[PDB]
């Protein structure tokens, strides 16, 4: 059978309640594995299934690093999506995004994927290729045309089926 | 293992 | 957009009194993230109640997993309480060991 990684990250702003709230959840199949949540007190990424506990400081400070500095990302972007759709500093505001593999029965790569919301509805995907992007608006489509000149897309396809593929296939291992 | 941190704004 | 919770009740193994389990209350398909669930025994908030960490399905709405361990009996009446800001007043529902 194939096998899939997931992570979804999720930020909500909360005008005058301090920074967005930033949560982020690791699968491997239906199991979640770790998390991050912005306003738990141990601000690191935390495991939430047996088989993880094993890895070491290192990878803990890695992906308690990557995270954090996704969540700036994010409220950098909350603010300007507020105004690439002219909306008010009062409401609180949603950005989601989901990234993972599909490895093969023998473990080899099979599908990758980085897709965003804006308030539930879809902004910004990786196309398939995940070479190019599918905006799914007029606000999307000026980060796109940002975005297609800056190849972020090779960013995250060397992630996708690199990184994200060999860990996976540890993660079954040591599961 | 996440994925590196975007550092391209939209 | 705004999306209104689907509420599941359900204990996590086959009721039967005289054993022991959890009680489960299943919130999925809401939108904004911003709700509470609460699980009620005999009308009254259950102290202890646990969930899983915020996560969304393909079309993006959140789901939520809470729990508590309970023991079941005959008279004991549970329930699961939901607030979100689509609904005007709290839903509630009963859990049915047949279900």
């Amino acid at each position: 059978g194939s096998h899939s990684m997931r992570y979804f990250y999720t930020s909500v702003s909360r005008p005058g309640r301090g920074e967005p709230r930033f949560i982020a959840v690791g699968y491997v199949d239906d199991t979640q594995f770790v998390r991050f949540d912005s306003d738990a007190a141990s601000q690191r990424m935390e495991p939430r299934a047996p088989w993880i506990e094993q890895e070491g400081p290192e990878y803990w400070d890695r992906n308690t690093r990557n995270v954090k500095a996704q969540s700036q990302t994010d409220r950098v972007d909350l603010g300007t999506l507020r105004g690439y759709y002219n909306q008010s500093e009062a409401g609180s505001h949603t950005i989601q995004m989901m990234y993972g593999c599909d490895v093969g029965s023998d473990g080899r790569f099979l599908r990758g994927y980085r897709q965003d919301a804006y308030d539930g509805k879809d902004y910004i995907a990786l196309k398939e290729d995940l070479r190019s992007w599918t905006a799914a608006d007029m606000a999307a489509q000026t980060t796109k045309h940002k975005w297609e000149a800056a190849h972020v897309a090779e960013q995250w396809r060397a992630y996708l089926e690199g990184t994200c593929v060999e860990w996976l296939r540890r993660y079954l291992e040591n599961g | 293992e996440v994925a590196p941190p975007e550092y391209h704004r939209k | 957009i705004q999306r209104t919770p689907k509420i599941q009740v359900y204990s996590r193994h086959p009721a039967e009194n005289g054993k022991s389990n959890f009680l489960n209350c299943y919130v999925s398909g809401f939108h904004p993230s911003d709700i509470e669930v609460d699980l009620l025994k005999n009308g009254e908030r259950i102290e202890k109640v646990e969930h899983s960490d915020l996560s969304f399905s393909k079309d993006w709405s959140f789901y939520l997993l809470y729990y508590t361990e309970f023991t079941p009996t005959e008279k004991d009446e549970y329930a699961c309480r939901v607030n979100h800001v689509t609904l005007s007043q709290p839903k509630i529902v009963k859990w049915d060991r047949d279900m």
